[PDB]
């Protein structure tokens, strides 16, 4: 540099778009190796592909065990394909071992001090490295927290079948096969550099051969910008379903629709390949019990995750007020001026919006005296959603007089 | 495939390559494998988008093979991208595979096969052969009961030859290119019947009229043979099944080029809001693609409103228990046209 | 003393309240004009008078539909910048006059084949509150007019 | 199936087995006929229907108007045989484009001959090109490709 | 209780803040108008009854920007006195709208080649208040409409 | 390749408006000057003042 | 270029040669210590002395009237209505005009009752300029898709 004026340079990397989006913040848990800092932060935020370049590697965490069978972790491109479907600004938690109990069972800890995260990913092939964390996790999907919908994985079609088997789960079949390539990185093999000299000149010709593939990774990183780009687009309340995903090649199953149909009523959805179209993502179900038909989608639940999400936000200018008559009537206000926008924007299925919400609150109505001495108050908000139609059938007659 | 070192001209030959122009229309044979072939693998279904990609894949062409002789009749006619599937794994990759219309038996038995693959809620058309060897008036009811009654298949009976081919080549070979051809210039709704087969290709058994008296009624066998004014053409347009709904093939046939075009045509109301607004943009993406059909001369009547009929609504068609279960029921009828099979001439001597 | 099911299917339906359907894709629109049905006239008068009137050819249909700009949404644009030389990718509109929120269908106008011509860019002038506003005019064929 | 426009051509000529990439830029081209001359012999008792008898081939003449450039190899040559140097030929390929800039159609003319070349009038009054009306004989023509 | 941050991505922009950029520098006009992207429509019927429709050739574009005098500045005078016979310095012009101070661009035209034509002197009269305006109709092509 | 070059320069005729005065005939003795093919033509400077 | 490189870091600005536009002054640095970014820039300095040479022309309303508090409100109107002006020609770069200034004046704010009783007036003026892009790279990559 130090001089003014143009300075042509070749070869350039790859830039993506920002696609700003602080309704569906996804976490990545996953093999990563920061650069630039090394030390203390535990989990970072990054908000598009270049903050990610100026903190991360770009560099696959090659895994070697020893005859040799080897891993490759696809973490850093299972990213680029978020920030290629859809965007946001993730925060990403680098986590190597997924062994050590002390740092795994801190992953809920540290992810309800942040208080922006509503996906929960993990971009891993490996099974005993992704098991472990959605144990973990799972500590978010119970009642007393909101929000947290942890969109995850199958490796075949048989459900994850964990205790995360509640309503906030969504699994994705096939797993994808991108058409990016790597520009590459047991015991730092640099000391094995000086020990065997067999074994290095024959590690070494298995990194090229392997920079050659495509690489294969999980759907539960590209659908996490679905959830993101249909968002944007048609709102919360509409499916991420029946939309293209982008920038992968081929499938690695070829899943029809016969094999669909447990897998489906199981709770696992499915990107299927129609050629006319595209890689459409097909099925908007949960993990959930089939017999439970209320959350048996994931806008009706996603849509109650992210209302009850905003009505913390706006009824945080409510709490150490004093507790009487015209508080009440205040925090009832908030919700029904919130609740009325949702039902102009077509988020509630009705016609006229007293039968799309109602919020009571009172004095006998929902609480008592015992129960406002001890200074706390309770409020019983309901709304109904709309359901999507996932089957249709066409009934093709002959007789037309 | 020479290696190419300076710029500039390369003379080098290559002796008979059989060549054929490549050909883009809307027919997707699948074709049978038998398990001898070495060039296929199975759980597997390659794709051969013109002549010159499937020599690239055998290498070189002999007339010995009945699959080779197979497909370069298809290409000869019609054309058009075909998937090579082996038959021991085409009960699972037929249902697998998209852009399928009609599935070819090559040379090989399919029968087991169809029974339980062909299905009203499918889109397939399979087509396969009759007897290699002579029938006769008297054998007319052994032959036609070893086919199966259902109304998604056609029978070609006459087993071809050709100057460049040794084996006898098998009928559905070209029949699938026959049909690529005639719905590319006359549309679906027109009989694949008498049409012109290219490629020199002959019949080897030599048909009567009064042959052919027995094998049209009932479980139909159509049949192909050679005519004094314009050489050897198909005779035939008779599916399997003999009741009138589904009688001729080209009633099967836009009835299933129909199907695999609306549901590719209202796809968007997938996961869409299950309200009324949802059905009128149905009923109204089904509506213009039946009056664009309408236009073309696919359907019977004079007006629009004796060609088709789309409805739906609640209570019209889908129950308030239909719309919570997630379900868009509806109701679509159309009026196709009837082929004229037979023209009498009465000829009387004194003229008024 | 006329109840509110006696209005839904006496009284006439107001222009205010209707949604477009370009397409697949829903964009709200602001003003939707100039969609008709048109038809010429053929004469053949005959010496002792007969003045015979049969309508022959149908007429064009252009429809003028009108949008006020967004700040990330660029969705006329890519439409009239789509064409290249001979062909556009034709979409088909439905324009439906609704109930107050869109659940409801009163009467629907299907329009068949539609390629956009004229897209026409705001009018700039520092003197004026308007809201910046563009109108494509989408040339078209067979404009049907369906009940619910 | 759907027809095609008729303002996306180049023309490209052949001087001995030389190709001209320099001269695609044309304003118009004369569109190329070719026609069976007949004449009719009508004879004996046959007096109600007529009975035409084949004759050669007459091929139509192509024009080809451009606006006037910088000198070029096509303007060489035909500066060259019209002022009495040397009669010599030249293959004209005219071919339709597609979207794409693919051909569709080409037309190749076997041994044309320059005939004649004609600028437009200069005059002060009025504001149009200068244009190079040049006609040319060919005595063959070889049609080639799909969608004639 | 909508926040300032989702007017700025929901709610539409408006005219009355625009800044034009002409060739590489910053004339502030009172006016842009006439902007848009046209095409002719090519029809094609026969026989049996097929209404094909085409677009075919881009329409032309001039645009009309108009800017009061001031006591030094004469700029727009010396690009339409720049013009001898057959060129003209062609200059490209980028209209945006702004923010309230010019630190951020909402929606940005780009105009290609950009020549003028017209340029029409003030209007005196000693009746009217008005300020001594002046307008320039530049014809121009390929008019592209960028977002952010 | 859609070239556009600006052509033929265009007529220009202002119009210039003015009351009548009782003695000033000043506007009526250059349109009755001219004869069969010329006027005395003059040049017209306009400006904006203080 | 390479003999340029010193020179500017230095604080050397040049006159440059390209034939295609002429003689064009190339560099708008200033003589100044290469770590002090803040006044790293000609403008950056050459604004600064051009607001303070205005304000000084600007408070000479205010010297030998009474010190009390009417007299600072006068003042720091004064100075709020010329910064406003440079803020309406993007003189400062911000998107609010309380970001690009800042003028704090008062009895306790920045003063004393010994300040105020020898007679003399403090305020803090403080604004935020813009700039310039000396340096540009173009990154011309060739995998499009």
């Amino acid at each position: 540099l130090k001089a003014p004026g143009v300075y042509i340079e070749e070869d350039a990397s790859l830039a993506l778009s920002v696609s700003n989006s602080a309704t569906a913040v996804p976490v990545f848990i996953g093999k990563f190796t920061p650069t630039v800092v090394d030390s203390i932060q535990v989990c970072t935020r990054i908000s598009n592909w270049l903050e990610f370049t100026s903190s991360f590697s770009l560099a696959p965490t090659v895994e070697i065990v020893v005859i040799e069978t080897i891993n490759l972790s696809p973490a850093v491109e299972a990213l680029r394909l978020y920030f290629q479907n859809g965007g946001g600004a993730c925060y990403i938690y680098p986590l190597n071992d997924a062994e050590d109990e002390l740092v795994l069972a801190a992953i809920p800890e540290v992810i309800e001090q942040k208080g922006d995260i509503t996906l929960l990913v993990c971009p891993e092939l490996d099974l005993d490295y992704k098991t472990k964390i959605y144990g973990a996790v799972s500590s978010l999907l119970n009642d007393n927290k909101v929000g947290y919908f942890l969109i995850a994985d199958s490796n075949d079609g048989e459900s994850v079948s964990g205790v995360w088997n509640s309503a906030k789960a969504a699994a994705y079949y096939p797993q994808l096969e991108t058409n990016l390539k790597f520009s590459t990185l047991p015991k730092n093999l640099d000391e094995l550099r000086t020990i065997n000299e067999a074994l290095a000149q024959d590690i070494d010709a298995r990194l090229l051969e392997e920079k050659q593939r495509a690489v294969i990774i999980p759907p539960s990183a590209a659908i996490a910008g679905i959830y993101c780009q249909t968002d944007n687009r048609r709102g919360v309340w509409k499916a991420p379903a029946n939309v293209a995903l982008t920038g992968i090649g081929s499938l690695l199953d070829k899943v029809d629709d016969e094999r669909q149909g447990e897998m489906n009523d199981k709770g696992i959805n499915v990107i299927r390949s129609f050629t006319d179209r595209g890689f459409m993502v097909w099925g908007a179900r949960t993990c959930v019990d089939a017999a439970n038909i209320s959350w048996r989608y994931i806008p009706v639940r996603r849509l109650f995750n992210s209302v009850e999400r905003d009505i913390r936000q706006a009824l945080r200018a409510v709490l150490f007020e004093t507790n009487s008559q015209p508080t009440w009537v205040r925090a009832k206000a908030a919700v029904d001026q919130y609740l009325y926008t949702l039902w102009q924007k077509n988020a509630l299925m009705g016609a006229r919006p007293e039968e799309a919400y109602f919020v009571q609150i009172g004095q006998d109505i929902t609480m008592s005296e015992a129960d406002i001495k001890q200074g706390k108050m309770i409020m019983t908000v309901g709304l109904a959603a709309v359901r999507p139609a996932e089957f249709i059938i066409l009934q093709f007659t002959q007789d037309v007089v | 495939t020479t290696v190419t070192s300076y710029p500039g001209v390369y003379i080098e030959e290559l002796n008979s390559l059989a060549l054929s122009v490549s050909n883009s229309a809307t027919a997707v044979p699948v074709f049978a494998v038998d398990e001898q072939n070495q060039y296929i693998s199975e759980d597997n279904a390659i794709r051969i988008n013109s002549w010159m990609d499937y020599l690239n894949l055998i290498g070189n062409f002999n007339n010995e093979d009945k699959l080779d002789v197979s497909v370069r009749a298809y290409f000869a006619n019609g054309g058009g991208y075909c998937y090579l599937v082996k038959t021991t794994s085409l009960e699972k990759i037929i249902p697998t595979l998209d852009d399928v219309t009609l599935l070819v038996a090559a040379g090989e038995d399919i029968k087991t096969t169809v029974d339980v693959l062909c299905q009203p809620g499918k889109g397939l058309f399979a087509v396969f052969d009759g007897p290699e060897t002579e029938l006769t008036i008297n054998g007319a009811e052994e032959a036609k009961q070893a086919y199966t009654a259902t109304p998604f298949a056609a029978v070609y009976y006459p087993w071809l030859k050709a100057d460049w081919a040794n084996i006898d080549i098998p009928p559905s070979a070209v029949m699938a290119g026959v049909y690529a051809s005639v719905d590319l210039s006359r549309g679906v709704w027109k009989a694949p019947a008498n049409v012109a087969l290219k490629g020199g290709l002959e019949p080897k058994f030599l048909v009567t009229d009064e042959l052919q008296g027995e094998y049209n009624t009932g479980r139909a066998i159509n049949m192909i043979r050679n005519f004094s004014n314009t050489g050897t053409t198909v005779w035939g347009a008779r599916t399997l099944e003999d009741k009138d709904n589904w009688r001729y093939v080209p009633v099967r046939r836009l009835f299933n080029s129909v199907e695999r075009d609306i549901k590719r045509a209202m796809s968007f109301a997938m996961f869409e809001p299950n309200n009324q607004p949802t059905w009128e943009r149905v009923r109204a993406a089904i509506s213009n693609y039946l009056y664009s059909l309408w236009q073309q001369g696919g359907l019977a009547g004079s007006k629009e409103e004796d060609a088709y009929f789309v409805q739906i609504g609640k209570g019209i068609t889908m129950t308030q228990e239909q719309i919570d279960a997630g379900q868009m029921i509806v109701k679509v009828g159309l009026a196709a046209v009837r082929p004229a099979e037979f023209i009498i001439l009465q000829f009387t001597q004194d003229v008024e | 003393s006329t109840s509110t099911s006696q209005i839904a299917v006496e009284y006439p339906i107001p222009v205010y309240r209707f949604i477009v359907s370009v397409g697949d894709e829903k964009i709200p629109f602001n003003s939707v004009s100039g969609l008709d049905i048109s038809y010429d006239t053929i004469e053949y008068r005959d010496g002792v008078g007969n003045w015979f009137k049969m309508p022959g050819q149908s007429q064009s249909t252009n429809i003028t539909l009108r949008k006020g700009v967004f700040p990330g949404k660029t969705e006329l644009f890519d439409w009239i910048n789509s064409i290249q030389l001979n062909q556009v990718e034709k979409k088909d509109i439905t324009i439906s006059l609704t109930n107050d929120a869109g659940t409801e269908l009163l009467m629907t106008w299907n329009v068949s084949n539609a390629f956009p011509t004229s897209l026409t860019s705001p009018s700039f002038d520092a003197t004026s509150n308007d809201i910046a506003v563009q109108e494509i005019t989408l040339m078209a064929d067979r404009v049907i007019m369906q009940a619910v | 199936y759907t027809p095609v426009v008729s303002h996306r051509f180049m023309a490209s000529f052949i001087f001995n087995r030389i190709p001209d990439p320099l001269d695609i830029r044309f304003q118009r081209i004369s569109g190329l006929s070719r026609e069976l001359q007949v004449t009719q012999y009508s004879e004996g008792g046959e007096n109600a229907r007529n009975n035409y008898l084949a004759e050669k081939i007459q091929h139509g003449t192509l024009t080809l108007e451009r606006g006037v450039m910088t000198v070029s190899p096509l303007t060489w040559m035909f500066d060259r045989v019209l002022s009495g140097e040397k009669i010599a030929y030249a293959d004209v390929v005219v071919m339709l484009l597609n979207e794409n800039s693919l051909p569709l159609s080409s037309w190749t003319l076997s041994n044309a001959l320059p005939v004649r070349w004609q600028t437009s009038d200069f005059d002060a009054n009025s504001n149009a090109i200068l244009v190079n009306t040049l006609e040319l004989r060919y005595q063959d023509m070889r049609w080639l490709g799909v969608k004639i």
